[PDB]
């Protein structure tokens, strides 16, 4: 099946390309590049199943990263309350939000 | 010796295209290996600034760093003025 | 997810439903492969560029490469058909059968 | 073709399976598929004639499908996960289109309809190539990810596969659709032990392999295609009808012979896991197997069919090229079962 | 089992360093013994094919069939028997680190135990 | 907001895979796919990647569909996802791109045997014979 | 978006253009009254469209000559053109350019 | 899980520096060769702290330098300066090379008059040591305790006790 | 998906006759569909109006063998006052193997039916009871 040619000679063939946070040109930064780091620190030498079981919170936090499904949530309800409200006439957006703020550097 | 000379005069004629296409590309090959400015030219790449310098903790045992760009401590490009 | 990936990963479930369907016209298989293919591309942009993994940029363009590369072969193939019967419609491949 | 350009298709196909088989990334590891893909085709077109087109055509189209539907999950794997590592699926879409993918490549039914095609069209030097290398690759992408594969699909398609293979095998005459049958069918076998032990899967791919290669060795010695073609060996070369029917015995799992080694050890391994019934269903349908395979060895050589006049005239040559290695693939496919320990290496 | 994983391992070595711990079979060994039985069962097969007296047709090849298939299967026997080891040093070494889970069964006698009696008529 | 651009583009670009999907007279279903490519590469040159979109936009249209139609003939919501901060003085998708020689040697070996492969292969099967 | 209004205006221009010369003429009455397939056509499709893919690999070199990996790169280019230069030596000697 | 902690509006109020990005340009490098200190204390606690919470007030001596730097420049050399920042603003690019002239006559003037010196090529880019008395962060990933190795035990192999045990070998 | 199978199981064997008809004939109605697309996929009849012919014709099948099985079933786990007992299942399978036979017209299908269905049906309860496993999980 998987003959590990690479660790059996240190070639390094395709291994730079696994992940983000893996030596990026000019040191170009990932956008997850922290939550896929602490979670590759919490699951190494550990093995797959108490991987899984026991680094699920960093997981977790590494796809919310990924997706932000949980952000997109939390924005889409307070644009559908805000919405609400000012069709009732309830409330009225600031100056800041309606373009007249003044602007800083 | 006389055999390759005589095969190089016969194709120099009547398919001069080809060993043009043919000496470029060996001396393209070639000759980087041999120039002495190679290494000049990964020392200019090497230069040129792309991020910004994080500066280092002072620990009191960094003689080589320098504390300000004007110290003389640091690397140099006065052999860059100088091409 | 938002809806520009739902929509890719429809448009490529459409392409498979088309090269699936083989009314006629094997040219119009390769069609739906190289829309497949598109989708393909398309959707492994969006997603490396979206989070800045920038040593997976060389991916889509040796993808590209190597698609086209099957799809080259493909049409070959095609021209033999053609060459054999006159034609390519999909329905003359009978000779083989389980 | 150009012996030199067929030594070099040849060193390609197995550079990329050997690149699928070595490298720990998505794009590599689908890069070789492709490479497998690319130089695998006119390998089936060495001999030009229309059947061998059609085949090539059939092939084609099935195994671009089936890279096409690999790349899409690895894609889907990649955006729920940014991972590019060969390990766990990460995501319950992605592990099924890619089991789909995995069972197009290696014909698993239902989406085993182009093997026998394939097989009947082109040659048997392509035949036996695609038989048994092919299989490699696609194993080995799918003992790598065993630990997360939905046992029940994986199960599901292995049973219909032996069913299909099965049922499908009887009505055959020519031998090269009767091998693709076989062929359906022992992955069938194979494929139902991935969940449990993949050293399972390895032993009986390399029991299959020695097997297979030593029937289709067996075929191209005797030049017969068809039934009544190698019915008509037995007035020539007697001692190849024997050995013949002696590895068909055994490629229907009759002990002592080396083909019951694989059956019986993975029905062992699904009754460590409190897995009954399918092993049953499995073996009561291998009985199907075994009676065409049955059928063929009375058809060949313990019956004596009407021979020609002109075969007269062929007992005067002999088989001028000899193909090495033979006596070797019978003899570790007939007599290897009292080591079946050796099991224990990993192979 | 599944030791593809174990820490520690040499991605591909047929015999690890510590596999030389554990006794070499020896020469005489039955299953060598039947790995040269093999060998000469395939001398003999080629013999018959290539249309050649079968006993003795090629001396040489058929001792370096033998040969052969007696070297393949000492080192694939000295593979199987340190496969083996390990897996026994894995099981004893696993069942020392968790004794909760494998707890001393409470020795009993026959006399002390009733089991039902099922009477042939 | 412009009304979904992103979402216009990926709807335009289902619209078209649908229309082309049917199959219908092969030479307009490729039409088809040139509509949906230049929509595709339309959403990608939107999204940033200018260098991919016109990769797409120059191999695929260019060349590999014009040699599609050449057989044929011869025949009978959003903009959350986004960033935040700057990607300096070079162009971040550039830079990966260009990281395929001096990184990706594994990669350019076998892309480079492989298309040699393609063309051994393609002079094999259209030899004839 | 400046560059969708230059490519909607030049298109916009171009359509109008030819449908007003299409038209102008139609205003005013009047009268009113296979086989061959020749494969080095294909053949030579085919070996742009191989070479067209080997330029995409080519095209990001501007970009690739500032790594600091300069004897890598510059192998990895020379190799590459090399297989380029191979492909079109097969093609020649194996009479796959003759009309 | 857990409230965001941000700081008040009136923690973010500092006096901007109002000028423009081609005025910035002109005097970028005696800007960077005389304000260098607060420049490096707060560059060093933005990259060692990772996060922009904790170096408010580095950021405000930063800004207090640069106005005072600038204050400077308008009390000594309002006007070459002046020269030298318009000509620097017309050009698309913002290009050094256009017009040395006016940087030469900026240069003499500020060298003359607060004796400041032009920093050479690869003098701005070197890295540098900063001392600073701010506490070194001991974890600023805020990272969980790491999970416990696996057993990894170790001994002396013995041959299996009775050999493969497999059904009815005895080897 | 599994949620008919759910539907089926929830409700208790000896209660609810018309519940478990009703569950029973739409697993049996989607068995029917299954297997019609798949006969139209390999084997196009002539046209539209065959092919839906056929389809509904398999179907009806299909989901009257799967009503009867389950209300036969049902009913005599009911009169017999015996429930978890693979008899019911038994007079179930063989129940709707006679309406199979019917179906079909012909007496060998409907005896071979009965026989083959109960038997599997039977086989099925005792499963249930005993807890048989088809798709076993990987425990070693
Ligand atoms: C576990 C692993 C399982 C392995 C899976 C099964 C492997 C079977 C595939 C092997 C290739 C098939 C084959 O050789 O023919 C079938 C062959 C039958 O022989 P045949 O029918 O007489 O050959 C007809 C050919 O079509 C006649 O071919 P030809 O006329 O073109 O002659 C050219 C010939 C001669 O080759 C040359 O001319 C050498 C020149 C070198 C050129 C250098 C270019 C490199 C750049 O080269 C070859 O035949 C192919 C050799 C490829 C090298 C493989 C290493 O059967 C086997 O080879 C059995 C192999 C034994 C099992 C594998 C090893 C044991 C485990
Ligand atoms: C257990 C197995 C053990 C051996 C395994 C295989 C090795 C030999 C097989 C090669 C084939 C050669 C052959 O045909 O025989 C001819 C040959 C005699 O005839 P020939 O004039 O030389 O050449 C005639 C041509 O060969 C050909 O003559 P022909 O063509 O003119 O005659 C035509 C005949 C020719 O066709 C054949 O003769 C067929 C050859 C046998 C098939 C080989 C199968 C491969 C191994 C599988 C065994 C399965 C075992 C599991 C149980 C299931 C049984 C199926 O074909 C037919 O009659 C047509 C219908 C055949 C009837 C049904 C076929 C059933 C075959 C199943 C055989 C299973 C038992 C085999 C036992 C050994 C048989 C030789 O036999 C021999 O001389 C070799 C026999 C063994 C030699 C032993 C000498 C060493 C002993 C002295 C030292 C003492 C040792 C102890 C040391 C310590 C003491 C201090
Ligand atoms: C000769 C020159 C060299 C020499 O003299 O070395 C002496 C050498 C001295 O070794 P040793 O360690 O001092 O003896 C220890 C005890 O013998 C006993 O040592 P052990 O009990 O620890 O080891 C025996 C064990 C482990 O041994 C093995 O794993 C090897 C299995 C068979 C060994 C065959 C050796 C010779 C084969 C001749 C051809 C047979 C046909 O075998 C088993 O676990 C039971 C397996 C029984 C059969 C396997 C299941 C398949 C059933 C159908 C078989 C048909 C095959 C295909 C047709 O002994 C031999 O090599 C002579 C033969 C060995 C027989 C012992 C095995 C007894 C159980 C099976 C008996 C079958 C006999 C077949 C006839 C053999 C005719 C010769
Ligand atoms: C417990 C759950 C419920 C029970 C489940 C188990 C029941 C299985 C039912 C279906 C069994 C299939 C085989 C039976 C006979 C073959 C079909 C046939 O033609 O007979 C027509 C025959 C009438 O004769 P005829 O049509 O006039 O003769 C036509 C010509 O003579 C000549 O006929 P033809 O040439 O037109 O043949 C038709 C055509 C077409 O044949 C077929 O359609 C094959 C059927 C395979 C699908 C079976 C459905 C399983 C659905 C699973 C999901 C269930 C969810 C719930 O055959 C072929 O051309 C070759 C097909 C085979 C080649 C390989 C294709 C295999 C594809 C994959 C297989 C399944 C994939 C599943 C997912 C895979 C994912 C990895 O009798 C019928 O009308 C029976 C129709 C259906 C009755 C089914 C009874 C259902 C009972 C359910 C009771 C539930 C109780 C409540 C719960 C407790
Ligand atoms: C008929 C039965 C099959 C016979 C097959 C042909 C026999 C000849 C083959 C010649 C030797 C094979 C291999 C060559 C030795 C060097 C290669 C060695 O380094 O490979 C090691 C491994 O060695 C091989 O695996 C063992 C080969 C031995 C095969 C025989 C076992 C057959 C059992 C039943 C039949 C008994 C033998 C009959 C006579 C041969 C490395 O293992 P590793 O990289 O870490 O793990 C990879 C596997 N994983 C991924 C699943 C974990
Ligand atoms: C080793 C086994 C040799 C014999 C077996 C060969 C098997 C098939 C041939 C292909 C294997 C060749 C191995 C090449 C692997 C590439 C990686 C290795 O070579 O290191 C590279 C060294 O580069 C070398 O120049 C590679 C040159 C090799 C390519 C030239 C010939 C290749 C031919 C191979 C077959 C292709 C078709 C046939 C052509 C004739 C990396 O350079 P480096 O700077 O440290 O790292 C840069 C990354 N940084 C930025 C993180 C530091
Ligand atoms: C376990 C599942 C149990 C399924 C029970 C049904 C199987 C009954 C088969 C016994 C023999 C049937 C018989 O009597 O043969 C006659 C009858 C008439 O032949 P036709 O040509 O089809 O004519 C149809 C129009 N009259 O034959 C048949 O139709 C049945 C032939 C195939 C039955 C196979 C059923 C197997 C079901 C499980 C498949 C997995
Ligand atoms: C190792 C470097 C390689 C890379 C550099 C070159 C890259 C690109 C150039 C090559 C492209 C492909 C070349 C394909 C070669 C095909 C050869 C061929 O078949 O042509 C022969 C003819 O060509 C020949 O004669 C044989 C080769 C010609 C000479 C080859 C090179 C000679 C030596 C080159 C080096 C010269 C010495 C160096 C001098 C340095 C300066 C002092 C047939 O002629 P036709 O055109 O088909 O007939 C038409 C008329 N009826």
């Amino acid at each position: 099946p998987f003959f590990d040619v690479q660790k059996r000679l240190g070639l390094d063939l395709d291994r730079w390309m696994t992940i983000q946070s893996a030596e990026q040109p000019h040191k170009i930064p990932g956008r997850c590049h922290a939550f896929e780091k602490e979670w590759i620190e919490c699951a190494h030498g550990i093995g797959g199943i108490r991987a899984e079981k026991e680094c699920k919170i960093e997981f977790d936090d590494f796809v919310e990263c990924l997706l932000r499904q949980k952000t997109m949530k939390r924005l889409s309800a307070i644009k559908r309350q805000r919405d609400k409200l000012i069709k009732e006439g309830k409330y009225t957006p600031p100056p800041h939000h309606l373009g007249k703020e003044d602007p800083r550097p | 010796a006389g055999r390759i000379a005589s095969f190089l005069k016969n194709a120099w004629a009547k398919e001069p295209v080809l060993v043009a296409s043919f000496a470029i590309g060996g001396l393209a090959i070639i000759l980087p290996s041999l120039s002495p400015y190679t290494n000049y030219a990964i020392r200019i790449n090497r230069a040129t600034p792309y991020n910004y310098p994080v500066p280092l903790r002072d620990d009191g045992n960094m003689p080589d760093v320098p504390s300000h760009p004007q110290d003389p401590q640091g690397p140099s490009l006065e052999w860059l003025k100088n091409l | 997810m938002p809806l520009v990936y739902m929509n890719i990963i429809m448009a490529f479930a459409i392409a498979l439903a088309g090269l699936l369907m083989y009314r006629s016209h094997l040219m119009s298989s390769l069609l739906c492969l190289e829309g497949m293919m598109l989708s393909l591309f398309i959707m492994s942009t969006l997603i490396i560029l979206n989070t800045h993994f920038t040593l997976a940029n060389m991916m889509p363009i040796i993808l590209l490469v190597f698609a086209a590369c099957e799809a080259a072969l493909g049409l070959s193939l095609l021209v033999m058909v053609s060459n054999t019967y006159g034609t390519d419609y999909v329905q003359n491949l009978n000779l083989l059968q389980c | 073709m150009n012996p030199i350009i067929y030594t070099t298709l040849i060193m390609t196909v197995m550079s990329g399976t050997m690149l699928v088989m070595i490298s720990s990334h998505w794009l590599l590891i689908w890069i070789g598929f492709e490479m497998n893909l690319l130089a695998m085709i006119p390998v089936l077109m060495k001999n030009f004639n229309p059947r061998a087109t059609e085949a090539a055509t059939k092939y084609f189209l099935t195994q671009a499908t089936a890279s096409m539907m690999l790349m899409m999950a690895i894609i889907i794997n990649l955006l729920y996960s940014g991972q590019w590592t060969i390990t766990k699926m990460f995501n319950p879409v992605a592990m099924t289109m890619m089991t789909m993918a995995l069972a197009m490549k290696l014909g698993l039914s239902p989406f085993h309809f182009w093997v026998p095609e394939v097989t009947q069209g082109i040659s048997l030097q392509a035949g036996l190539l695609l038989l048994t290398w092919q299989k490699l690759a696609p194993l080995s992408v799918l003992c790598q990810i065993s630990q997360s594969i939905n046992p029940n699909l994986m199960l599901t398609m292995a049973m219909l596969s032996i069913l299909i293979g099965g049922w499908g095998g009887l009505n055959q005459t020519q031998l090269r659709k009767i091998m693709a049958y076989s062929s359906i069918a022992h992955m069938g076998w194979m494929t139902a032990v991935l969940p449990y032990n993949t050293t399972m899967t390895i032993l009986n791919l390399l029991i299959y392999i020695t097997m297979t290669l030593a029937m289709f060795m067996l075929l191209i010695h005797s030049s017969a295609t068809t039934t009544l073609s190698l019915s008509h060996t037995w007035n020539k070369m007697p001692v190849i009808t024997s050995l013949m029917m002696v590895t068909l015995l055994s490629m229907g799992g009759l002990p002592p012979l080396s083909g019951f080694m694989p059956k019986w050890m993975i029905i062992q391994e699904m009754t460590k896991n409190e897995s009954i019934i399918m092993p049953t269903l499995m073996a009561m349908t291998a009985l199907l197997n075994l009676y065409f395979y049955m059928r063929l060895a009375y058809s060949s050589s313990l019956t004596m069919f009407p021979s020609t006049n002109n075969m007269k005239m062929k007992w005067q040559f002999e088989h001028t090229k000899q193909m090495k290695l033979l006596p070797t693939m019978i003899v570790l496919s007939t007599l290897v079962l009292p080591m079946t320990p050796a099991l224990s290496s990993l192979n | 089992t599944m030791m593809s994983g174990r820490p520690g391992r040499v991605p591909l070595q047929f015999l690890p360093n510590e596999a030389r711990s554990l006794p070499p079979p020896k020469l005489t060994d039955p299953r060598l013994v039947y790995m040269g039985f093999l060998g000469y069962c395939s001398g003999l097969i080629d013999n018959a094919i290539r249309r050649r007296p079968v006993v003795s047709a090629g001396l040489h090849r058929q001792l370096l069939y033998v040969t052969s298939f007696v070297f393949f299967g000492y080192y694939l026997l000295k593979r199987q028997d340190y496969m083996y080891a390990l897996r026994d040093h894995d099981m004893f070494a696993y069942v020392k680190s968790h004794p909760e889970d494998f707890p001393e069964k409470d020795k009993k006698t026959y006399g002390e135990i009733l089991e039902e009696f099922h009477p042939v008529r | 907001m412009t009304m979904y651009i992103a979402f216009i583009l990926s709807t335009i670009f289902v619209i078209g895979f649908v229309g082309f999907s049917s199959k219908p007279s092969p030479i307009y279903g490729g039409l088809g796919l040139i509509v949906s490519g230049g929509v595709g590469c339309g959403i990608v040159l939107n999204f940033g990647g200018s260098f991919l979109g016109l990769m797409v936009f120059l191999i695929y249209l260019g060349g590999m569909l014009v040699v599609f139609g050449y057989t044929t003939a011869m025949a009978t919501g959003d903009w959350v996802i986004y960033d935040t901060g700057d990607s300096g003085f070079f162009s971040e998708e550039a830079m990966g791109i260009a990281a395929l020689y001096s990184y990706g040697t594994w990669l350019v070996i076998v892309t480079g045997w492989s298309l040699l492969i393609g063309v051994v292969v393609i002079m094999e099967i259209t030899r004839g014979n | 978006m400046n560059i969708m209004l230059t490519l909607l205006t030049n298109v916009t221009l171009a359509s109008l253009l030819v449908l007003i010369a299409f038209w102008l003429p139609q205003l005013n009455a009047y009268s009113e009254k296979r086989l061959p397939f020749s494969m080095k056509f294909f053949l030579v499709a085919i070996t742009f469209l191989l070479f067209d893919l080997e330029i995409a690999l080519l095209l990001p070199l501007p970009w690739a000559s500032q790594t600091n990996n300069l004897k890598t790169m510059l192998t990895m280019a020379l190799f590459l053109l090399i297989l380029l230069a191979a492909s079109l030596a097969y093609e020649w000697t194996q009479k796959g350019l003759e009309w | 899980p857990g409230i965001v902690e941000l700081p008040t509006l009136e923690d973010l109020k500092v006096q901007e520096v109002k000028v423009s990005s081609s005025v910035l340009k002109a005097a970028a490098h005696h800007y960077g060769a005389q304000c260098d200190k607060p420049n490096k204390e707060f560059m060093l606690c933005r990259w060692e702290e990772k996060d922009p919470r904790r170096c408010l007030e580095e950021g405000k001596l930063v800004n207090q330098c640069a106005l005072d730097f600038f204050r400077q420049i308008k009390r000594h050399c309002a006007e070459p300066f002046t020269e030298y920042w318009t000509c620097i603003d017309y050009s698309g690019l913002q290009l050094f090379r256009h017009c040395r002239k006016q940087q030469a006559k900026f240069d003499e003037c500020v060298l003359d008059k607060l004796g400041w010196v032009r920093p050479d090529l690869g003098e701005l880019s070197k890295v540098t040591k900063v001392k600073t008395d701010r506490p070194l962060p001991e974890n600023p990933y805020h990272s969980r305790a790491r999970p416990e190795p696996n057993p990894e035990a170790e001994g002396d192999l013995k041959p299996a006790k009775h050999g493969s045990r497999l059904f009815f070998w005895t080897m | 998906a599994k949620t008919l199978l759910h539907k089926y199981s929830d409700i208790p064997e000896g209660t609810e006759c018309h519940r478990k008809a009703y569950a029973s004939t739409s697993i049996g109605g989607a068995t029917g569909l299954i297997v019609s697309a798949y006969s139209i996929a390999l084997k196009p009849p002539a046209s539209f109006l065959e092919g839906v012919a056929r389809t509904g014709r398999y179907t009806f099948t299909s989901a009257a063998i799967g009503a009867i099985f389950g209300l036969t079933s049902c009913i005599s786990a009911q009169v017999r006052e015996k429930p978890d007992d693979p008899l019911n299942y038994f007079i179930g399978g063989c129940a709707g193997g006679l309406t199979l036979g019917a179906r079909t017209r012909s007496y060998g299908i409907g005896a071979a039916a009965c026989a083959y269905m109960g038997l599997t049906a039977a086989l099925v309860k005792m499963g249930q009871l005993e807890g048989w496993q088809v798709f076993a999980e990987p425990k070693v």
